[PDB]
RNA sequence: AUAGUCUCGUCAACGCUCGAGAGGCAGAGUCUCAAGGAGCCUCCGGGGGCUGUUGCCAUGAUAUAUAUGGAUGAGACAGAAGUGGCCCCGUUGACGAGACUUAGAUUAAGUAGGCCUACCGCAGUAUAUUCCUAAACACUAUGAAAUGACCCUAGUUGGUCCAUGAUCAUUUGGGUAAAACCAUACUGCAGACAUCU
């Protein structure tokens, strides 16, 4: 079938910047569906929005074929007053899909550390490479 | 000093010898104003009122014996209550 | 949902229940958004959109 | 076929016609077609002004040069600032803060004191910058130091070389903006500290750089070529008409045996009338230029659209600030049907 | 930190003094109810006491 | 002075801290030359430009 | 007197989704729910499919539960708490209360006094003058430049300025310190509904 990136770029919203490229896409994916093994996640505006007001850390990879805007048009921002670094994705069911939920969701906040069990932290250990090097990427950009 | 301070500013960061504080509180204070604490004991008075309307931040004057590195974040300065001013006053008049 | 609609080419509203339409244009929800009164991002919004010329009468 | 036309005459046909019909005057001239001394005398000057002289050092050697009676300026007077530099000469004097509610424009460099963790930062910190702002004028400016709010419509950071501490930004401002305090204040939210290092004005009011700007070499130079040569090629092309001044203004064309009656005092009136905007509202400053776009006075209007457009007699505007000359034009008030009727 | 324990302590007493409060409340008005539905009248406050 | 600039396709000037751009053209200053009011070489420079057709007026 | 308009609080009539709760919405705290797991088959320890229109949670709503939905959410605590956080029908008539009016819609160059003055419109002038002197800024005259000059607890190779004149010394001499508007006084020009064919 044809690629959700190809597919939902023309329902990208016009504030959807940083925009990843494909590969970077793939990447950031991938990072998302081991986080999620990890249980390093959260998922949705209320627990991305609450985890970035507690003063959580970590990547904010953010959804562009959102309709309405106004769901996830004051996430970026808010990310920049705690100083968390953000991409968007041009597909929510690419995004729901690597964050183990069967439905989409809008956005998801890796953040590294959130699970309290060992073997948390042992998948943490794991994907903290890929995560290290993704955020390294996006903050290039 | 005076009986009844209330609480102006939070501190931010030092600047060239200088702190700076996002103001907590909703008036606009006086030029030259002191800065007190809970003890209403002098650090210093306002150097400098800066920022936009919703983010107002001011820089105060350090006086002797107080540095700015010595404060760290999350102190609260305070101002005396004749020494604020609305914000009515700086925006035109209708 | 599944109430979707497209603009049409004089700007009003065709309803469809169909998530692509078969011109290929995806479709956009047509309820709005969960608003409450105590929201505090305003000045995220204003600041995201003013960015991109996106504020009406900017 | 309008857009062509020069200065105040550029798009009339787009002008609302309350009275297509009239009998010219032989009286005047285009403001490009002037003769030399009254073109100086109605002569507005872009100027390049350069960094070591003041604003009024400046003004005071383009009045000697040109042999003026008097120029001004209405131009902020922060030291070491070069670009735009609007001059008004004699009767273009009275024209000097027509474009106050424009604004300004700046291209700006700022030194920071010590180089940014983050680079990224300084941008976000310029956002935070836009908007309406709290600022007291420098020690440096005559101005009473009190403090004011000042809106910042838009800026944007062009470079910054966090080795060099060094980053230009161009910044649109309303007129009393100092940039001077917004290096201060970005060094300030930025912690390290920073000052202006060099500032340029791109745009002030409606002339900007690109609208025939010149420099002082260029006015002695033309000066120097009528003087020795009696050529005016030169000076009529460094020097601009005052109607310059007046675009963004919205217009109404005046008959010509109504110009002078305007020129001693007499408020407009609906047989007068010939040409008008769309959109003209009660109590707008408005400019009543003639059939050939010479500027008569700035004027406060008394009438709307369909006031203009559906009434047979009444006050269309009272003047604010009469430009023209008296008797310029002949005197022709008291020779319509009306005037003469009630006579006899 | 002992101040703060001894608030935590009281305020849970608290609500748990309200919660059985409630429902002690809910369950006396059902059977009070279901007791007029069935008297065809109002109740003396001697028998609900 | 630092402020150096070069001109885009439409015309207006695109400023710069650099020397050379990217794509390798040399940027001009983009403050004015030095005048003193007691210059007394006008004719100098109206000769040669109008050698050279630099005139404004020419 | 009469009549109208605006702001209001009661009754009556007629309609409606039939209207005050054990209610709803917004918000705060705690907890639960997202195929994040398990098995099987392939491909090169990881990737792809199958179980899986499965499972987990919510929902009886004029209702198919073999159903409809699930973070652009739902449920429990909570029939609670709180509301000094908000919301809970419409039209007509009458009564009562407080107000504003009781209005026929003028003026093709003004207002007030005793033909003339004063105010009004526009345009100008003045808002200290001369001499000496202090200061600032920029220039200019003379001499000094590539081993150029200045600053910093000072350099694994610091930074800034610099013939587009830096930085030093003598004073060589002149320049700038405005303009616009308000207020007061004075002077002048007009009282103009704009024909021209």
């Amino acid at each position: 079938t044809v690629d959700n990136y190809e597919a939902r770029m023309p329902a990208v919203l016009p504030f959807a910047k940083p925009l990843a490229s494909k590969k970077l896409n793939k990447k950031v994916l991938k990072t998302v569906k081991k986080a999620s093994k990890a249980k390093n996640v959260k998922r949705g505006v209320k627990e991305v929005v609450k985890a970035l007001r507690k003063g959580e850390k970590g990547l904010v990879v953010i959804a562009g074929d959102i309709s309405p805007a106004d769901v996830i048009s004051h996430i970026p921002v808010l990310c920049e007053d705690h100083s968390v670094p953000y991409i968007f994705i041009p597909s929510k069911q690419d995004l729901g899909a690597a964050g183990a939920t069967k439905r989409p969701t809008s956005v998801v906040f890796i953040v590294p550390g959130s699970n309290k069990k060992k073997d948390g932290k042992n998948k943490e250990e794991e994907y903290k490479e890929s995560f290290n090097e993704v955020v390294k990427e996006v903050q290039a950009l | 000093p005076p009986d009844t301070v209330l609480e102006m500013g939070a501190f931010l960061h030092p600047c060239e010898g200088d702190i700076v504080c996002r103001s907590i509180n909703t008036k606009i204070p006086y030029f030259n104003a002191p800065i007190y604490l809970e003890n209403k004991t002098q650090v210093g008075k306002v150097d400098e009122i800066l920022g936009p309307l919703n983010e107002v931040f001011f820089t105060i004057k350090c006086g002797d014996g107080v540095q700015a590195t010595s404060f760290k974040e999350g102190d609260k300065f305070y101002i005396a209550a004749d020494k604020l001013l609305p914000i009515e006053r700086f925006l035109p008049k209708p | 949902m599944h109430l979707m609609y497209t603009l049409g080419p004089d700007g009003k509203r065709i309803y469809t229940l169909k998530k692509v339409t078969e011109s290929g244009e995806i479709t956009k929800s047509a309820h709005p958004a969960r608003f409450s009164p105590d929201d505090k991002y305003s000045r995220q919004r204003v600041t995201l959109k003013k960015r991109f010329g996106l504020v009406p009468g900017q | 076929d309008t857009s062509e036309w020069p200065l105040l005459l550029k798009n009339f046909d787009k002008l609302l016609v309350r009275s297509g019909h009239y009998t010219p005057i032989p009286a005047g001239s285009s403001p490009l077609k002037r003769d030399l001394k009254s073109y100086i005398s109605s002569g507005v000057i872009n100027l390049d002004k350069p960094s070591n002289p003041s604003s009024h050092e400046v003004v005071a050697w383009i009045k000697r040069i040109l042999r003026c009676e008097k120029t001004g300026h209405s131009g902020t007077l922060d030291p070491k600032v070069t670009g735009c530099l609007i001059v008004c000469i004699d009767r273009a004097t009275r024209l000097v803060k027509s474009q106050q509610g424009a604004g300004k424009e700046y291209v700006c460099i700022v030194r920071l004191h010590d180089a940014l963790k983050d680079e990224k930062d300084l941008g976000r910190s310029l956002e935070n910058l836009t908007g309406a702002l709290f600022q007291r004028p420098p020690l440096i400016s005559a101005v009473k130091r009190q403090l004011r709010v000042r809106t910042i419509y838009e800026s944007n950071l062009i470079e910054f070389d966090n080795k060099r501490n060094l980053g230009v930004f161009w910044a649109s401002c309303e007129a009393g903006t100092y940039m001077r305090t917004l290096c201060v204040h970005l060094g300030m939210l930025l912690g390290v500290g920073g000052h202006m290092q060099e500032l340029r004005r791109v745009r002030s009011g409606a002339l900007s750089e690109n609208d025939n700007m010149v420099t002082l070499h260029d006015v002695m130079d033309a000066q120097w070529v009528y003087d020795n040569t009696r050529d005016e090629s030169y000076l009529r092309s460094i020097i601009q008409p005052l109607e310059t001044l007046l675009v963004g203004y919205k217009r109404i064309v005046v008959k010509d045996s109504a110009v002078n009656a305007v020129c001693y005092g007499a408020k407009l009136m609906i047989p007068g009338l010939l040409r008008y905007e769309e959109g003209i509202e009660l109590y707008d400053e408005i400019v009543l230029i003639t059939t050939k776009g010479e500027a008569i006075a700035v004027a406060i209007a008394q009438m709307s659209t369909v006031d203009l457009a559906s009434c047979d007699h009444g006050v269309v505007a009272s003047v604010k600030r009469c430009i023209m000359e008296r008797d310029l034009y002949p005197r022709r008030w008291g020779l319509g049907p009306v005037a003469q009727k009630k006579k006899q | 930190e002992k101040r703060k324990i001894k608030e935590q302590i009281k305020a849970e007493k608290e609500t748990a003094l309200q919660k059985k409060k409630t429902k002690k409340l809910n369950k006396l008005t059902d059977i009070l109810e279901q007791l007029t539905k069935e008297y065809g009248a109002e109740i003396n406050a001697d028998m609900v006491k």
